[PDB]
């Protein structure tokens, strides 16, 4: 996810599925944006695999 | 303001208490002695 | 709604080998209501996911940025999604962030506890302010081993609580300008060998022996 | 609705002070310790000039103001020794209830009580009683030092010497066997001359310089002062108990 | 009157040696630490004006 | 005294020397910072043209 | 050899053997021995005891408030205060000497003669 | 728009700091209604003085709400918010009382009710 | 607006039971005299903080010379607001009272 | 049903001291963690000691765990643990290391154990 605390703390495999929960303007939709942009050096490799 | 501070002139506003505590035991009251040891009871 | 939920949420996958191996990862968000995570939604999407990152608005006051609550977070997939190096970086990490959380109320008695209590503290206290992080700029996985060794090695307990992220962010910088054999090879091998730690520890001393706290004062040992 | 939501606030407030009050038990724990030591610490010195008060005494004019009672007995100095910081149990209203004990067998002796008081809830509690608080010392409660006895014993002797009293007392909290912390009223001033045995039959003569009467009343005030602190390291440890 | 002045002088010697031995480690410190503080002059100077640069163009 | 005021002017001169040493770095550092800067700005740029 | 015991109010200065204790009571300097008869006698204001032991060198410690006490045992020195010598600073014992208030620059005066001056 | 990228730096620092000094405040406010300001820390005292400043800073007497304290109202920079909040912050007004504080508008008017009450910025 | 009174605060001896804190008039100083008006000008928010300081200052060792200040004008305050049941004044005695 | 009379006196008794010592291990555990043990008592210390022999003595060689080490399970019988039980909550083992404690049978294991770090009954 490239947080890391996340990364550390409770890491997310591929194929798992890890709740965001919280109130509200608690930082939720960053954690995801976050995440969905911390695949572009996994994009930028070209393999299929990563 | 004047005829308020006249009025505060003339006014008027409304010791230990018992506490009704009974004498301690004067067995129980230490006394600092001086041990001498010359015999003179 | 249940049904609706996990017909939904058990779609996310990882396939076998015969299948093609592919597989789905699954980030559901869920908003709670003065952090009520025993209302009906939220109680059912706890109990179909594999794990949960609980979100306070007190720890983002606080200035605790992710604002995830470490202590009731959980993984239950664990330490087989997490690469040997952040495993071993890592291992360290949540007892002493319960040990800082449990020592929290003698902050302003270090001199009437226990010297591995006073170390306890400025221990967790530094590894509070290492896993904060700006928004919409995550770290490749070489650079979080590199920060949470700085952590939990040691190097940050001559910083400055209030250095700590300044001291990661130029650390980094430091080391992807000049020393990016380390983190190449941690993200090749995917490990942190013997000789790769010895190799930061020489970096580290030699950015201390460089690096400038706020208080004027030096951040070496 | 919004019975749940007070409840929930009624929560996290007890479970605060729950956190400070376990964190102020454990603290005080490791203070009581130190508070011992320093008791344990300050022992030697008592012991020795009481042998040596003896000593002197056995070949003395004990005739000294401080060790004579006076006829017509009109006032008592009395030394409350309580704390500056609140956090404790019934310390402060025991001795609180020791002092009004002693006050009640000073008036019927035909004394008047002249108060002093040691700590700040002695002084809320006489100031709000509209009591005479001739002086007052604050700040060393937890940590007393030998100097802040030097002052409270030399101020209650310069009264008993002369606007003047006739008897000295203290109501402190003695501590014992770390478990008995007990509010108790000592008379230090006049003393009273027990005769206890010879003991040693024929022994060596002890020299005096430059006689022994010289140095009996160079040390009684001194033994006043090292009874004051010893009183107030009990009533350390004992508030920190 | 020399003797005692020889004395005094040793003693002296001592002191200012002794004195002038902290004073080495303290002036080292006191300049690297200037250099440091330099130095940390730098590397932000130029992230302003790369900043300024990044966000004009 | 005559060997603390010599270790005491060798120490003076050394720290003199690491202060140039260590602000060699310190500029060279800087002009490499700056380069990743400028080198930053011709794809934020192409990333707007684009 | 006799054996000295340094008290102070709170703690104890000092504890050993020794072979010669020098001293200054209110009426004069005293010298004390192995065998001595038992004394007790008061020190002056701004005394300083000197304690010599026969490999060490002598111990000097300025004394504020001191009692001495020759016995069969040895001696005991009570104090209020107590200084060693390698422990003061003769500047600050220098500019109290010159205090106006008794009791301080007494205690000045003590730390003077333990550091060496006067 | 409360981000660095909008509002600046120093904006984004100084509301960010009122923010954490009034959290603190309010997970203190606890122990100070049983136990009392006694039982803090020195750090801790300090921080509640800056906030109860803070949060009586924050109050303005407004324009449309004359009617009801009979007080005209005030408008304040957001330059002149941001370098006073930053004063606040750092404790550059822990002498001024609590009060002088309520219902003003900027610095001036600061200055002018802390002089009413006997004080100085 | 309301008037919100309270059990508590009539135990007390606060009577009437207003709530100062919570009640409010949403016409304001446009429904008094201009006497009342100048002399009750910032009188409800005086109040409000006076309890807010009392609540806080509860169980302070130690209290400045503004905050003692404010404590004592806010007691005085409290007792004059007091009144008896079936027992009005005139505006002119109100002004005078609130004057005082 | 641990009840007297479903388990027996002698098994309800052992239990029961076992239950007494570790509550008192948990209830120190606080003050070793925030002062240290050497603060503590010296009956303090004891317990402390024999009640870790106790916590690690309640571990097992799992019929689980024989996949990976090797070695099979084991089967205490209820008596053997009583009688353990019994001896650990007496002194019988304060001087044998705490290692020797960890993941044994019953007390035929722990002889063996024990005797392998150097130190017998
Ligand atoms: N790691 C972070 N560091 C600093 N600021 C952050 C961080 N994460 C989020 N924020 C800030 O918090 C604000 C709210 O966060 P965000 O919108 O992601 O929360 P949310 O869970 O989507 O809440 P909602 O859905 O109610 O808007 C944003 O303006 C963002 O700038
Ligand atoms: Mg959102």
């Amino acid at each position: 996810t490239g947080i890391k605390a996340i990364d550390a703390m409770t890491p997310i495999g591929r194929g798992q599925r890890q709740l965001i929960i919280g109130d509200r303007k608690t930082g939720k939709t960053a954690v995801c944006v976050d995440t969905i942009l911390n695949q572009r050096q996994n994009w930028e490799s070209g393999d299929p695999k990563k | 303001t004047e005829v308020i501070k006249n009025f505060k002139k003339g006014f008027a506003a409304t010791v230990v208490p018992d506490e009704h505590v009974e004498a301690l035991d004067e067995d129980k009251l230490a006394k600092e002695a001086v041990k001498v040891k010359k015999p003179a009871p | 709604v249940f049904y609706l939920h996990s017909r939904l949420l058990e779609r996310c996958a990882k396939l076998s080998d015969d299948l093609g191996g592919g597989s789905l990862t699954g980030l559901p968000i869920i908003e709670t209501k003065a952090n009520d995570i025993s209302a009906y939604i939220p109680t059912n999407v706890i109990s179909i996911t594999d794990g949960q990152c609980f979100l306070e608005t007190d720890l983002f006051n606080q200035g605790v940025r992710p604002a995830i609550n470490v202590g009731v977070s959980v993984s239950r997939v664990g330490g087989a999604a997490q690469i040997k190096a952040m495993k071993e970086v890592a291992g360290s990490l949540r007892l002493d962030l319960s040990q800082y959380r449990e020592l929290e109320a003698f902050a302003a008695f270090a001199s009437d506890l226990d010297a591995a209590s006073k170390a306890q503290l400025e221990r967790g206290a530094r590894l509070v302010e290492l896993l904060k992080q700006p928004q919409s700029q995550p770290m490749p996985v070489e650079e979080q081993v590199v920060s949470i060794f700085l952590g939990t090695g040691g190097h940050l307990d001559s910083v400055p609580v209030e250095d700590v992220r300044r001291f990661e962010t130029e650390l980094l910088d430091h080391m992807r300008a000049s020393e990016e054999e380390i983190l190449t090879e941690i993200r090749d091998s995917q490990k942190l060998t013997e000789e790769a730690a010895d190799k930061l520890t020489e970096v580290i001393k030699n950015f201390k022996k460089g690096f400038a706290a706020t208080g004027g004062g030096s951040v070496v040992p | 609705a919004a019975t749940l939501r007070e409840l929930r606030g009624r929560i996290r407030s007890a479970g605060s002070i729950k956190k400070i009050t376990k964190a102020q038990e454990l603290i005080a724990t490791s203070r009581i310790a130190r508070a011992q030591a320093r008791l344990e610490s300050a022992r030697p010195y008592a012991f020795e000039i009481t042998r040596m008060l003896t000593t002197l005494a056995a070949e003395a004019a004990l005739d000294h103001p401080l060790l004579v009672e006076r006829p017509e007995p009109k006032r008592a100095g009395v030394l409350v020794v309580s704390s500056d910081r609140g956090l404790c149990g019934a310390y402060n209203a025991n001795i609180f209830r020791r002092s009004e004990e002693l006050f009640s067998l000073l008036r019927e002796a035909g004394k008047q009580p002249v108060l002093y008081v040691v700590g700040r809830k002695a002084q809320n509690y006489y100031s709000f009683r509209n009591w005479n608080i001739t002086e007052s010392w604050m700040g060393f409660s937890e940590q007393p030092t030998y100097e802040n006895a030097a002052e409270i014993a030399s101020t209650l002797v310069d009264a008993f010497l002369l606007e003047g009293v006739d008897e000295l007392h203290i109501v402190y909290t003695e501590f014992k066997s770390m478990l008995s912390q007990s509010a108790e009223a000592h008379r230090i001033a006049p003393m009273v001359v027990e005769y206890v045995e010879e003991d040693i039959g024929p022994r060596t003569l002890y020299s005096f310089e430059p006689d022994a009467t010289m140095l009996f009343e160079s040390l009684l005030p001194r033994y006043l002062t090292t009874r004051v602190y010893a009183a107030l390291l009990e009533s350390a440890a004992s508030e920190l108990a | 009157r020399e003797r005692d002045a020889m004395v005094a002088k040793t003693l002296a010697d001592n002191k200012k040696s002794d004195e002038q031995f902290a004073a080495a480690q303290a002036d080292y410190d006191e300049a690297m630490t200037e250099a440091r503080v330099q130095a940390s002059s730098l590397r932000d100077n130029a992230r302003a004006d790369g900043r300024k640069v990044i966000e004009d163009a | 005294l005559a060997e603390a005021s010599q270790a005491h002017t060798k120490a003076l001169e050394d720290a003199k020397s690491e202060a140039h040493r260590v602000v060699e770095e310190a500029r060279t550092d800087a002009e490499r910072i700056a380069e990743q800067l400028e080198a930053q700005a011709d794809v934020e740029a192409e990333r707007i043209k684009m | 050899e006799l054996n000295v015991e340094i008290v102070a109010v709170d703690r104890n200065i000092w504890s050993g053997t020794a072979k010669f204790l020098f001293t200054r009571t209110t009426v004069g300097e005293i010298g004390i021995l192995p065998r001595h008869i038992p004394l007790v006698a008061q020190l002056v204001d701004d005394a300083m005891v000197r304690v010599e032991r026969e490999g060490e060198k002598d111990l000097r410690i300025a004394v504020d408030g001191g009692f001495l006490s020759v016995t069969e045992e040895g001696v005991s020195i009570l104090a209020e205060s107590a200084e060693f010598e390698s422990e003061i600073d003769e500047a600050a014992a220098k500019q109290d000497s010159e205090s106006d208030d008794p009791r301080i620059a007494a205690r000045g005066r003590a730390r003077l003669r333990a550091v060496g001056a006067i | 728009i409360l981000d660095p990228s909008v509002v600046g730096d120093e904006h984004y620092r100084v509301a960010q700091e009122v923010i954490r000094i009034l959290q603190r405040y309010k997970d203190l406010q606890d122990i100070i209604a049983i136990l009392g300001i006694d039982e803090l820390s020195e750090e801790d005292k300090q921080l509640v003085n800056r906030a109860r400043r803070i949060e009586r800073f924050l109050s303005q007497n407004m324009m449309a709400a004359e009617q009801f304290t009979g007080q005209p109202g005030s408008t304040v920079p957001v330059k002149e918010t941001i370098e006073a909040f930053d004063r606040l912050c750092k404790g550059d007004f822990d002498h001024v009382p609590e009060q002088a504080f309520f219902l003003i508008g900027g610095l001036d008017d600061l200055a002018k009710k802390a002089e009413s009450l006997g004080a100085k910025l």
